[PDB]
């Protein structure tokens, strides 16, 4: 047999993105994962090297990081990259999780696989917030202090969870050196899940927009899928570069350009955008432990998709009601960022909790609801007894 | 010389718009003056200012100013 | 090797699908074929039409959302003026 | 188009005409953009800003 | 909330750097570093600016090297151990007024002066706030507005009420290419100079982008079109199907 077949290491390169059959239909939906592959790697690798000129103790880091601005050579384009392709892994990863709603992808026989990319997507979320920190700026400190303290809200044990994650009596030092160690750790566990998360994807292969069976017509991975995965990647790539180079701090926040400062939180302060909508999920619940507990509810609600949809086809393609539905839910999701983005005064409150229910609502009413209404209606548009 | 934002907002106060704006504006700040004469202007709670009017003026001259000011400078 | 568990898609020889028969398939090289450009005259009123009857889906929810919170954004503009701070008193606590 | 079959004859270009096009558009390129640049920026550059200057 | 607590919106003045295209006015850089020199750095410090990085952006190597040495810096002790005191070196960042922000507050009625090395990308508006507030000031605050012993009134300043007086006034500074100094041109100089000391890598960076994008572009439109290509044999594939008889 060939080469490409018969090497121990080559046949895994062989059966993943060579020989590996696709169904002949997927759309430039599926482009996304190879781009989330990329967006790890660009993360990797910038981190790296700027490692190579970052200081983690407290009184250094905000200098240690202007000094990456003002005198690595490249230094700018090295950050820039970094702090953008971060903002970049977060818009793809939305789109990635999107197609799988859309698409039915959850679904049996891919439950595990979906199961996986959730795990994956806290663990990205925790690897952003361990960087935003290492910078050390006003929304930094803020970020962290906030964040730490989400584990306040356990009853018995949550301040000593707290201090101890702090390594003393507020964000200090020991605070600053181990977030930087754990974000240097983190990125790697993600790849470990990355490779688990394939793994699982090999067993019954991609789904496709038609939401049936792929295995009567396949073609390869190998020519076919890699150029056409090219496509997006440069895409991706010129996108990525008209705002490195031309709006590099669009995507940020002004305040994270000032140290922080232990005794004054800016009345500016506002999270990273793609944390907005589980912000103000948070922030909808007028309760401490609540609150925190509804915001983490939001992520592990994901889990319970493959058991409240009910309809008997995978996939909103020919699903009229389900399309509108996910629509809403799409909107719903930017609104509840919108909100985040807002003070907490009268309109935004009151808009915000409904957003909040409408979220909820969405994969434990409207879905189980919807998809058995959908069967139904299938069925006796065609039964004439 | 004299300032070239100076002389491009007196300009622009002038203009039918502009004086329509500084009316509303004086008119609120006659009607500020008048309430602190009177008795019991320290303890009121409800004291009223003229930033909004003060505002809408400032915005105005904002507005036909800042495409222009920089054509005048080097 | 290890006894792999049974799933739904093999590879190619035996893919998993069903036993196909009656079925022909022509193709032509992609060499022989009209260099890019007839794209358009026959594929550009064709196009298009795959949006078309999507765009209600995508659209009506976005209107909903749109006006939902333009809404909400100008009534807050009114509470914080002049005018609704009698109002705001009211709603506020 | 025939100006292809006189350099390369109906085959593809390989590797090794491909890397060495490289380095020369490099350099071809980077002077282009740069003269572009600081044309269209003329008058704003130092270089500009210290020919009006004699100390 | 309130107009007054949210600030007045900064309007978009045509800088000469907006554009992508766009470098900075290298001139205009000059200017504004007298500004700062002759007015701003009483108050304000330029920690992340060595000396060095003005050297070929708006000065020559010598005059530089000029003006480095008007400051003393700390040497490495003598032979002894006592300490002693350096002219200042292109290696060295230009000197702050105070010597810690104890001794800034107490000479700003308890304010602290921020430092402006960033000033330009700490804060939302960039240029037009910065010229905005500059350029601002009222001669008399709005009626009603109850102003605070030793603050000053200021539109474009959240809260309106800000710590810093006016400091910019008609031909306060002489500038040294003849250029008439009102208040507008000196604040539009400062600016630009402060841009600049945010953005040391501004020009450089939007010349790579233009390449970046070019290439970039060109990779996009062409990787298409082989796209296409490869799949042409099956985009037009064609089917049929003859039942099979029993
Ligand atoms: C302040 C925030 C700013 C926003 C930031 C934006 C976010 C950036 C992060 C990620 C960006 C890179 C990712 C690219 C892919 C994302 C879109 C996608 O997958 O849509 C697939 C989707 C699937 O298409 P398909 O059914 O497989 O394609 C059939 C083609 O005709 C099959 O045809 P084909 O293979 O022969 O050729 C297909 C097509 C392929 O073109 C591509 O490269 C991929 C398709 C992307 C189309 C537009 C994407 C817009 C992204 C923003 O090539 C073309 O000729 C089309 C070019 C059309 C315009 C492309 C944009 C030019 C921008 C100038 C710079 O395409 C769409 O329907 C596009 C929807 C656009 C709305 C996206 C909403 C999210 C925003
Ligand atoms: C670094 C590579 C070290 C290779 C050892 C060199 C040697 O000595 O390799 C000796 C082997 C001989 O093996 P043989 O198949 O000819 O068997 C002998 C006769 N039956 O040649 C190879 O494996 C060549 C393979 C080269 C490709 C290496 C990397 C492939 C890239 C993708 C990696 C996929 C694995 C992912 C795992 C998580
Ligand atoms: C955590 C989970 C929450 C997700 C986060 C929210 C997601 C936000 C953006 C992701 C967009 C997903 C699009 C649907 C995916 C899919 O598959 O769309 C499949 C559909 C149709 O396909 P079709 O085959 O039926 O066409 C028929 C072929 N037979 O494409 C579309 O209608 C086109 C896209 C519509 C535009 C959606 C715009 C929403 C983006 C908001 C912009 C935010 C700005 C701020
Ligand atoms: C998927 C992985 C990663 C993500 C999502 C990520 C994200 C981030 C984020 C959001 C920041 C702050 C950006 C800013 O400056 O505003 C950051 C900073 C940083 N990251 Fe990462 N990071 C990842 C991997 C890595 C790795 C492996 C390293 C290697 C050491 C690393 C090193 C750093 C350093 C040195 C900083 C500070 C410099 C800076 O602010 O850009 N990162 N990261
Ligand atoms: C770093 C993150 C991730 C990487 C590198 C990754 C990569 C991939 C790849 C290469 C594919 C195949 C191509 C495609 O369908 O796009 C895939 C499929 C899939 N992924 Fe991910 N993924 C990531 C995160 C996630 C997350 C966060 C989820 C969901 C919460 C998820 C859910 C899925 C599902 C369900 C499929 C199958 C889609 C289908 O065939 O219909 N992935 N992923
Ligand atoms: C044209 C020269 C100057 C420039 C470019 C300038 C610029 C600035 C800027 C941008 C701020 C920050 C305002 C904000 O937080 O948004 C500020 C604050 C301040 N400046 Fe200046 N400044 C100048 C001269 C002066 C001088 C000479 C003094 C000392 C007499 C001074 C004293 C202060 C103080 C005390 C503050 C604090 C404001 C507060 O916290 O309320 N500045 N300045
Ligand atoms: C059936 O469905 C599939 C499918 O199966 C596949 C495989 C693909 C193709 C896509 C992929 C295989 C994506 C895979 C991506 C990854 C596994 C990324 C893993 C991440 C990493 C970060 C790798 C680790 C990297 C490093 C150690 C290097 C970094 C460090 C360096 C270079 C050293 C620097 C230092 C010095 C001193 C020079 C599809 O597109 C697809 O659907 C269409
Ligand atoms: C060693 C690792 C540790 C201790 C922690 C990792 C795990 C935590 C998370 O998830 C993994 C966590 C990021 C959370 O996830 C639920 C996000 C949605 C966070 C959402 C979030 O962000 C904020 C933020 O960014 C801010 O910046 C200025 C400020 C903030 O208040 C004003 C917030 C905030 O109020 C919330 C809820
Ligand atoms: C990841 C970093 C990027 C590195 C650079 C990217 C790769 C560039 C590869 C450039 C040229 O690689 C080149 O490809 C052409 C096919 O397209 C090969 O050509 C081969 O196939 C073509 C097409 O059937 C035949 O006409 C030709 O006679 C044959 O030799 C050529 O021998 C090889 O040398």
């Amino acid at each position: 047999m060939a080469f490409r077949k018969s090497n121990v290491y080559l046949s895994l390169v062989n059966s993943y993105i060579i020989d590996s059959p696709q169904p002949s239909s997927i759309n430039y939906w599926w482009n996304m994962g190879s781009l989330l592959g990329l967006c790890l790697v660009i993360q990797i690798v910038t981190g790296i090297f700027m490692a190579m000129h970052y200081s983690s103790n407290i009184e250094l880091a905000f200098s240690s990081v202007e000094h990456i601005m003002r005198d690595v050579h490249n230094g700018y384009i090295l950050r820039y990259l970094h702090a953008n392709g971060a903002s970049f892994f977060f818009m793809v990863m939305f789109m990635h999780m999107a197609k799988g709603l859309y698409y039915g992808s959850y679904r049996s026989p891919r439950v595990t696989l979906w199961n996986v990319g959730v795990i994956i997507f806290t663990l990205t979320i925790a690897t952003a917030f361990l960087g935003y920190c290492c910078v050390y700026g006003q929304m930094s400190h803020w970020g962290a202090t906030v964040i730490t303290n989400l584990f306040s809200a356990i009853p018995f044990v949550g301040n000593d969870i707290v201090s101890w994650l702090w390594g003393g009596f507020s964000v200090s030092n020991p605070t600053i050196q181990r977030f930087f160690a754990l974000h240097y750790l983190v990125p790697f566990i993600i790849a470990a899940m990355v490779i688990m998360h394939l793994m699982a994807l090999h067993i019954h292969g991609s789904s496709n927009p038609l939401g049936i069976t792929g295995n009567l017509d396949r073609i390869p991975m190998h020519s076919y899928f890699i150029f056409k995965d090219l496509v997006t990647v440069f895409l991706f790539m010129l996108i990525l570069a008209l705002f490195v180079f031309y709006s590099p701090n669009t995507l940020g926040h002004p305040d994270n350009y000032i140290p922080g400062n232990p005794l004054v939180t800016p009345a500016s302060i506002v999270p990273e955008w793609y944390l907005l909508p589980f912000y103000a999920i948070l922030r909808s619940i007028p309760d401490k432990l609540l609150g925190v507990i509804t915001m983490f509810a939001a992520i592990l609600v994901l889990l319970v998709l493959p058991f409240t949809d009910r309809s008997v086809v995978r996939g909103n393609t020919f699903k009229v009601l389900s399309k509108f539905f996910f629509f809403i839910f799409v909107f719903n999701f930017v609104l509840l960022g919108q909100i985040g983005a807002c003070h907490v005064e009268v309109p935004y409150v009151l808009m915000g909790q409904i957003a909040t229910f409408i979220y909820f609502a969405y994969f434990l009413i409207i879905v189980p609801v919807i998809s058995t209404i959908e069967n139904v209606l299938f069925y006796i548009g065609r039964v004439n007894k | 010389v004299t300032d070239q934002l100076e002389d491009l907002r007196e300009h622009f106060k002038n203009t039918e718009e502009g004086k329509a704006l500084v009316h509303h504006y004086e008119e609120c700040a006659e009607r500020v003056k008048i309430q602190q004469q009177q008795p019991g202007y320290a303890d009121l709670e409800h004291k009223e200012d003229c930033v909004e009017e003060f505002f809408h003026l400032q915005h105005y001259l904002d507005t036909a100013t800042a495409p222009r000011l920089f054509d005048k400078l080097k | 090797g290890p006894p792999s568990g049974k799933t739904y898609m093999g590879w190619w020889g035996h893919m998993g699908g069903p036993k196909q028969k009656g079925i022909t398939s022509y193709a032509v090289s992609p060499y022989a074929q009209k260099p890019l450009q007839g794209i358009f005259h026959n594929a550009v009123f064709n196009s298009f039409r795959r949006f078309k009857s999507q765009f209600l889906y995508v659209l009506i929810p976005a209107g909903i959302y749109w006006y939902w919170w333009k809404n909400g954004n100008e009534y807050n503009e009114f509470l914080y003026s002049k005018a609704g701070r009698e109002e705001l008193e009211r709603v506020n606590v | 188009s025939s100006l292809y079959k006189t350099f390369f004859k109906r085959n593809a270009v390989f590797v090794g005409t491909i890397f060495a096009g490289a380095f020369v558009f490099q350099t071809v390129f980077d002077t282009a953009i740069t003269s572009w640049y600081e044309n269209h920026n003329k008058g704003k550059l130092w270089k500009d800003v210290k020919a009006r200057i004699a100390a | 909330m309130t107009a007054a607590e949210h600030g007045l919106h900064a309007p978009a003045y045509a800088w000469s750097h907006n554009g992508p295209f766009e470098t900075f006015d290298h001139a205009s850089i000059r200017r504004g570093y007298q500004v700062y020199r002759e007015v701003c750095a009483a108050c304000h410090s330029l920690d992340r600016v060595a000396w060095r990085t003005l050297v070929g952006v708006s000065h020559t190597n010598e005059e530089v090297r000029n003006m480095a040495e008007e400051f003393e810096y700390d040497d490495e002790p003598d032979e002894q151990g006592n300490p002693k005191k350096r002219p200042g070196k292109l290696s060295d960042y230009i000197p702050g007024p105070y010597p810690n922000e104890q001794a800034a507050r107490a000479a700003n009625q308890g304010a602290l002066p921020p430092d402006l090395s960033l000033i330009v990308k700490a804060r939302h508006g960039g240029c037009d706030y910065i010229f905005s507030l500059l350029t601002g000031y009222p001669d008399e605050p709005p009626a009603g507005v109850a102003l605070p012993p030793g603050s000053n009134y200021n539109p474009y300043f959240p809260g309106g009420s800000i710590a810093m007086a006016r400091v910019l006034f008609d031909d306060m500074v002489e500038y040294e290419d003849g250029t008439p100094a009102t208040t507008s041109q000196m604040a539009k100089d400062v600016t630009t100079f402060l841009n600049w000391c945010a953005e040391p890598e501004h020009d450089e960076r939007k010349r790579l982008g233009l390449k970046t994008v070019i290439i970039l572009s060109s990779l996009y439109l062409l990787s298409i079109w082989v796209k296409k290509f490869k799949w042409a044999g099956i985009k037009t594939r064609k089917f049929v199907f003859n039942p099979p008889k029993p």
